[PDB]
């Protein structure tokens, strides 16, 4: 993950953030983008969480570090649009 | 002369370096830098 050269060479996602802990930034360095910085790094150890689409009734998903947000449309709500 | 040696009488007079007694200072000549390189040559790289 870290070394004298692991973080001195070119930043590639096919290198640093994959086979250790991927603590931080090494998922942001590759892209230079703090938008999905903490909406994807939660999916390094335990697997994805929105791939099941818990929200039904045409509701979008949002991943948080422990709980899932389900955006349901006007007049629709719920923990999973439930 | 005493500036030469001879084994016969353990004959050699001790001395000292000239520049040690009084040093000199001219810096040096270093306009061209000096570089080390990776054993291969290009080190870093990137799939293509
Ligand atoms: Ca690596
Ligand atoms: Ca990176
Ligand atoms: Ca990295």
């Amino acid at each position: 993950a870290n070394s004298f050269l692991e973080e001195m060479k070119k930043g590639h996602l096919e290198r640093e953030c994959m086979e250790e802990t991927c603590s931080y930034e090494e998922a942001r360095e590759v892209f230079e983008d703090s938008d999905k910085t903490n909406e994807f790094w939660n999916k390094y150890k335990d697997g994805d969480q929105c791939e099941t689409s818990p929200c039904q009734n045409q509701g979008k998903c949002k991943d948080g570090l422990g709980e899932y947000t389900c955006t349901c449309l006007e007049g629709f709500e719920g923990k999973n649009c439930e | 002369d005493r500036t030469r040696y001879f084994s016969m009488w353990n004959q050699a007079v001790d001395s000292y370096d000239p520049d040690v007694r009084i040093i000199e200072n001219h810096g040096t000549e270093d306009e061209l830098p000096n570089y080390c390189f990776p054993l291969g040559g290009i080190g870093i790289t990137d799939t293509f």
